[PDB]
């Protein structure tokens, strides 16, 4: 979707219009890893798991 | 709503729709069924308090 023409964007992007508080564009990290595994119940058919 | 004249008003704000409870990329869903029928205009109100 293309922003509204008429804005007030700022120092960088039209994803924060006025003093964004620390939301930087090179924010987002580089390990994004799920906390916790899934624990495969056993039984499941289909697995080669011990 | 986006009146003809740019006076921009606010409607009510909907929570994003998920499937799985992950860190990684993924896909929020709003469904423009949940939008008032004039709603012409979206934006992302984001904070982490």
């Amino acid at each position: 979707l293309q922003p509204v023409p008429g804005q007030r964007f700022g120092e960088y992007g039209p994803l924060g219009g006025e003093d964004p508080v620390g939301f930087t564009p090179n924010g987002v990290s580089d390990t994004l890893e799920p906390a916790e595994p899934v624990a495969a119940n056993p039984g499941t058919p289909n697995s080669d798991g011990p | 709503v986006h009146r003809p004249d740019g006076t921009y008003q606010a409607l009510s704000e909907v929570q994003p729709i998920d499937i799985f409870q992950q860190k990684a990329w993924r896909n929020l869903r709003f469904p423009l069924a949940w939008a008032p029928p004039e709603a012409n205009v979206a934006r992302i109100v984001a904070d982490d308090p």
